[PDB]
DNA sequence: TGTATCCGCAGTATCGGCATTCAGCGAC
């Protein structure tokens, strides 16, 4: 569906940038 | 914010790349 | 023999009873009940000896001071039973001072049972043989009366006895008159005082037998004064017990037209019959007063005044009994009332074709329009203005229109018009408009979007089951996983079931009122998203208290809460009828087993509460149960014989699904703000029946049967625990007599030995024998001889015996009764 | 000693543990902790990182999804007070899906000052339930503690703090497993409190080195200053971020420092009223070396500048960013969903506001009662709009009740056009008196105003209807009141008649929720009358009532249904609710009677209380007659054939009425029949259940009556009797015979016997059992009863063998037996 | 000096009727 709402969009998109980490300012 | 333009509309890998470093 | 009196109903005084003075036959039903001042005293000159025969029951209430029955009703032979109170053809209740009852006469109660309970002080109900009466004797209640301890002296006048249930005792009313019993060769037809029988056609006794025109109670017909089969023409039947002419039966009629119609039946002429009102399809004509067929169910026809109708309430309603079409309009508007599904569409649920407009405004009770059961056109010759044929304004409830899978209904001009209906969806008119033919021949109709199918869903789509194991007690079920595409939008799903016999039933079906339902509503929580289409996760329930072999009417739906654009998702599945499976029945109910002769036994019995299937026969063994030993050692002339709950509430359902909204409005906001971009013994089986006669037995020997209802024969049958009841079978009466002449042995010092030798073939034991030796001429001295004296001296030595000739007369007393004296046993020395 | 580290800033560490190296050196923070987003961690890490002299977090504290914390203890063994100045979606301690966590560990933890807290989706957690956060906060209602592991009791909840019985149970409060939560007693209320249970200094809080000393605690209240800590600290010194005080050189560094406009971060700090707040409110300006601020030269206001055009409000941390503002320079969009209550921190906050310049779209707002809390606004101008030229929006508030108090109260819109749809429990009047009130009068459209789904579930009227005639049976009620006729009385669809039953008096007025469930008013409608064209006539409608049972108070009102138009009238009228009660009946049966007899002479007797008492029952009444042994036991020989002994809804199948519809059909013949119908020893029973009868006859048969009666010496109004038989017990030497009995010899060997017939038998004396005994024989024995006795006068011997024969007599009754007597010798000889 | 709003009950209850009872204007 892909329509990532959620816990589902917090456990999804660790998995594109797992080696980066989070941005923030 | 991101749960704006990702649970109204759907993300590309792209869009969803812009968030982390 | 006398007059035919109508039904009365006598309370509170005496003086209506009068009214009885005349009347021999009644037609209709006698009923004497609530007389509180009343002594004893005024029962003693109060006698009606001429009444005969009752035609619909008897009931006796709370009489105070009415000792016997037996100086009121001195000769009731016949109750009929053509009408019945609660099916129970003589009631006597709460009924105190009441010490017997003595209808020392009745011989056949036709059609029903009797009920006779909570009297303090009624004697003599043990020692009444209803099945020689009641010809269905296996549902009467006889319970609490003065015979719960076995206390009352009910003694008996040389009548006959016969057995009921093995207590082998006798039969009387009173105690001073016996139940007259009558050989089976007479079976209902009465026999005379004599023994010989009467003639085949009357009913419980006759004066001179063989004669039909001397007969007291008729079974068939009575006509002129004499018994007939079956009236001859040209007379017609009339309440089933008389005939009369045409004269009588028309005549009546004049009768009760002439009387308000209040309290009277115009009765008609079918087929020979004087009916109350002739049956559907079937019209009455005005002048021979006959019955005429009708091609279907035929028009009423049904006009009505200036066009307009305002149904506002159900008595209304009352003026549209059995109408067909209507040549005019209906504008219904109903506010309140009490079993309104029921009312009106038993008023107005057969009509068929509307020459107007319908209009619905302002019905706020109506759930549905679904009590038109039968219309088929809505012609539209006097239209609304604005040209509308279907006006349809503020209905609160509305919520289902029609069954639009098993419905028709054609608007041949005019268009339609919904508005302002908030549960009604849009839906129900999508589906109405291209089933009437109003979308095409291009009518356009004026329907508002925004208003229609609020606080309601009808744009869902639809689940589907996929697993439906059942058992015999329990049904598991699961159905499709469902999402919507903000997956934290549901909140559960609710599953209703109903218990429905036929393949008729709705959603929306039985409530017909506020927020009630005649389903039964449980929960299931949503499963886990394991983010992938592919997994073990679809949910389901076990539905565990349930009934054996019905047909259940089950459905799911979701529960999902709005979104903020009034959008509604969510799904309910189809309507679907799932059937449990067959288990062992219980035990047949109440056995009863009367005898009629020396080697049968026949039986009663009720079929099963619970059947679990279709029972397709009976099985039954009968043992024997040869005598009980301890009775061996008992000396009998000394003294006599030995023998959960789960309501969601609307304030409950808003406060659910407002707390799961600001839970995911709170993570919402935190994803939002963390987030930041960068830039053996036999057998015998009966089918179909609740009776069998077993033949091939032993004289009063006690039986012991068991019953077994069993349902699938073919397939290794199974089947219930037995039921048990004993049996006796009447005595042989020839088979107590003493066979041969008592020899005498005469010893010198006057004890004498007189034996003889024992019946070849008793009934159960002989248990004393009585000798009388006497000289003719002086008094007699009764002895009794012991079963152990005579088992010890194979005799018996006669003590205190003066010389001379004596009479001696021997008998043998056994569990039955006397059976006959000897020769005098003339031992003899010469003077 | 309080203090001894360095005030630190606000903090955020993420994405690893380095982060954490410069939390070793504060013992306060200005500013937020926020600890989360670390996926890749062990537990082996958290056990030597330990902050162990951090004791004050003035904003909140925000642990979500890290991996690898088991315990919070050995984090935050030492912070006492979380302040809460700035909260987070109105909480000051956010744990959320925490998945390693076992226990709380915050053992040391005493004072939330301002805020709540939510503990959500955490899977492992436990030690949960033995808090006692109305220790720790000061207000408990606004909590989420939901969906953990102690949904179920699975986790241990085992600890060795005075187990409170705040709730209604006796639980103990602890931490962790192997700590308590420390409370001490309440002398002084939560003003600092030593452990061994002396009270420390009232301006303190927690722990406390020595009791009366404001110098050497560890969390102060007030303010601080450089070791002490005083509520007024002194004018060489000025307040700072409402817990500090720092002089003048400090916020002229702080001004001086990040003037230079290179970062969006800092405020230009100024000295107003001896704070150093950010900014000074509207009406003052800022002198440039004096740094203080002095009044405005005329009235000028804060123009608050709106981001993006528009700002919604959820909660505390947005209504805090329209903190001090006069003017809104966009528009601003109410949206509290779900809540509580949440109308006393947007009064003190957002309260204060003027002109709002777009639109205030109120939607979807659960918790919110009145729009009180604008306390202050006057102007709305509307220079943007909504999506079809609207200015006040508001659609589906579940609860909203009153928008001002028009009786002191101004509103001004300039433009657009009110709207307002799903508002059902918002009376047709408030938004028509708005209309009155404001500048827009005629800027509608129909239907903008939803007419129909306004007020459905709020009875909203204002003139009234009075009884004029009521009339009292006791089964039928009978009603009449004062006409009402709206200006156009074709308007008018009828009234409607609400009645319920109801014992005492504390009926609430009706609510507009038509009750349905199990405690409801029964609804009635009655047609509007005949149109009569002059003031007095037949005018009075009426109404009565005929399915009541008698001896209830019944709660009545009425009211009218008339049809809403443009016209701003026809309402409607509701009269007040009355309480009458219905008249008195005969009363039911007495139910369940049972006798039981123990003695020859006492006979008990208990029953119920009848099931339709119909009044306070006065009295019971019984009557008892003597019954008379039958005749025809007297004149019967009986030792022939019989011998005489006296003494959820759970939905099944509904087929089973018929029994129940036969026991309810006689008695409904009772009442029916009834409605029309209205020496012995006896006694007027008053208040009890059972009853003692003795001194009377042994073994004999009475016939007991008795009614339950209402009141009694003003016309005697008694119900039915109810009949029993009872019997007593039987008594031991009645049928036996003393005295010698005497033999009397003929000469045809027919020998006579005399005895005495018992003077008194226990009923009836029924066969008397001679028996003459030899040696060697056994008991030969005879038949005699009545008839014979009195005919022989005695019994005779026929015929028995010479020499001396032993005779044993005894008696029979109908109760039972008797004794022998002396075996008595009589004899012939030859 | 009489006359005069029923709404859904009454129950062996079919089609059109009447209970329930405090009241003073309108002709007769």
């Amino acid at each position: 569906n892909q329509h990532l709402c959620g816990s589902h969009l917090v456990e999804a998109l660790y998995l594109v940038c797992g080696e980066r980490g989070f941005f923030y300012t | 914010g991101i749960v704006e333009q990702c649970c109204t509309s759907i993300c590309s890998l792209y869009q969803l790349e812009n968030y982390c470093n | 023999p006398g007059e035919v009196c109508p039904g009365m109903d006598i309370r509170n005084n005496l003086t209506r009873l009068h009214e009885l003075e005349n009347c021999s036959v009644i037609e209709g039903h006698l009923q004497i009940l609530l007389m509180f001042k009343t002594r004893p005293e005024d029962f003693r000159d109060l006698s009606f000896p001429k009444l005969i025969m009752i035609t619909d029951y008897l009931l006796l209430f709370r009489v105070y001071g009415l000792e016997s029955l037996k100086d009121l009703f001195p000769n009731l032979t016949v109750i009929r039973g053509s009408r019945l109170f609660f099916n129970y053809a003589l009631v006597i209740f709460e009924m105190v001072h009441l010490k017997e009852l003595g209808l020392y006469n009745l011989m056949n109660i036709t059609r029903g049972s009797v009920r006779i309970e909570k009297n303090n002080e009624l004697c003599y109900l043990a020692t009444i043989d209803w099945s020689r009466i009641l010809d269905s004797v296996e549902d009467n209640h006889i319970v609490l009366n003065k015979d719960d301890n076995e206390e009352c002296g009910d003694i008996c006048p040389n009548c006959p006895a016969t057995v009921i249930n093995g207590q082998f005792v006798e039969r009387c009313w009173t105690h001073s008159h016996c139940q007259k019993v009558c050989p089976t060769i007479c079976k209902s037809h009465g026999c005379t005082a004599e023994g010989l029988c009467c003639h085949s056609e009357c009913l419980g006794n006759c004066s001179q037998p063989d004669d039909p025109t001397k007969c007291v109670a008729c079974r068939n017909f009575y006509l002129d004064g004499r018994c007939v089969e079956t009236c001859p023409p040209p007379y017609y039947h009339f309440q089933d017990w008389r005939c009369v002419n045409f004269s009588f039966c028309q005549d009546l009629h004049h009768k009760c037209k002439n009387s308000r119609r209040q309290g009277c039946h115009q009765y008609v002429i079918h087929n020979n019959k004087c009916i109350p009102e002739c049956p559907s399809g079937y019209t009455m004509n005005s002048s021979n007063l006959l019955c005429t067929p009708c091609l279907g169910p035929c028009p009423k026809v049904c006009h009505l005044l200036e066009g307009e109708k305002t149904i506002d309430s159900v008595t209304s309603a009352q003026e549209l009994r059995g109408c067909t079409v209507i040549n005019g309009s209906l504008i219904i508007n109903i506010r309140g009332g009490n079993n309104l599904a029921a009312e009106l569409e038993a008023n107005l649920g057969l009509i068929e074709e509307i020459s107007g407009y319908l209009k619905i405004r302002r019905s706020y009770a109506l759930v549905s329009l679904s009590f038109f059961r039968k219309l088929r056109l809505i012609r539209g010759e006097t239209l609304e203005i604005g040209n509308y044929s279907f006006y349809a304004l503020d209905n609160q409830n509305l919520r289902q229109l029609w069954d639009w899978s098993k419905h028709n209904l054609t608007t041949t001009q005019g268009k339609l018009f919904f508005h302002y209906n908030p549960k009604l969806c849009l839906s129900e008119i999508h589906k109405m408009e291209e089933v009437s033919g109003t979308k095409g021949r291009q009518e356009r109709n004026d329907i508002a979007l925004k208003t229609n199918g609020d606080k309601a869903s009808c744009e869902n789509e639809l689940l589907k089951f996929s697993y439906i194991r059942t058992s015999f007690d329990k049904i598991l079920l699961r159905w499709e996983p469902y999402w919507p595409p903000d997956f934290r939008d549901l909140l559960g799903f609710m599953l209703f079931y109903k218990e429905a016999p036929y393949q008729n039933v709705t959603e929306f079906d039985g409530q017909d009122a506020c927020g009630s339902n005649s389903w039964t509503v449980v929960d299931i929580d949503p499963p886990l998203r394991s983010n992938d289409p592919k997994s073990q996760n679809h949910p389901g329930w076990l539905m565990r208290g349930l009934k054996p072999w019905t047909q259940y009417a089950i459905f799911v739906k979701t529960l999902v809460t709005f979104s903020d654009e009034r959008r509604t998702y969510g799904a309910k599945s189809d309507i679907i009828y799932v059937q449990t499976d067959a288990t062992n029945p219980s035990v047949p109910l109440d056995p009863i087993s009367v005898s009629n002769s020396s080697s049968q036994i026949i039986l009663k019995w009720k079929p099963p509460s619970d059947p679990n299937g279709n029972i397709t026969h009976y099985l039954v063994f009968w043992e024997r149960q040869a005598e009980d030993s301890e009775l061996f050692e008992l000396d009998y002339c000394l003294k006599g014989l030995k023998l959960c709950s789960c309501p969601k509430t609307d304030s409950q359902i808003l406060k659910e699904l407002e707390e799961s909204s600001f839970r995911k409005t709170f993570e919402d906001y935190l994803h939002n703000v963390v987030f930041v971009p960068r830039p053996h013994r036999p057998f015998e089986k009966v089918v179909n029946k609740e009776s069998l006669v077993i033949s091939g037995l032993r004289h009063f020997t006690g039986y012991r049967i068991e019953l077994q209802a069993c349902n699938q024969d073919t397939p290794e049958e199974r089947c219930s625990v037995a039921a048990y009841v004993s049996a006796r079978t009447m005595p042989e009466a020839k088979a107590d007599d003493i066979v041969g002449p008592v020899t005498h042995e005469i010893f010198e010092n006057n004890v004498v030995h007189l034996m003889w030798q024992e019946p070849k073939e008793p009934n159960g034991l002989i248990v004393l024998y009585e000798v009388s030796y006497r000289r003719y001429g002086d008094e007699e001295l009764h002895l009794c001889v012991s079963r152990k004296h005579f088992a010890l001296e194979r005799g018996c030595r006669l003590r205190g015996l003066s010389p001379g000739n004596y009479s001696v007369r021997i008998r043998a007393t056994s569990l039955a009764g006397n059976g006959s004296w000897t020769e005098p046993t003339y031992f003899y020395v010469t003077d």
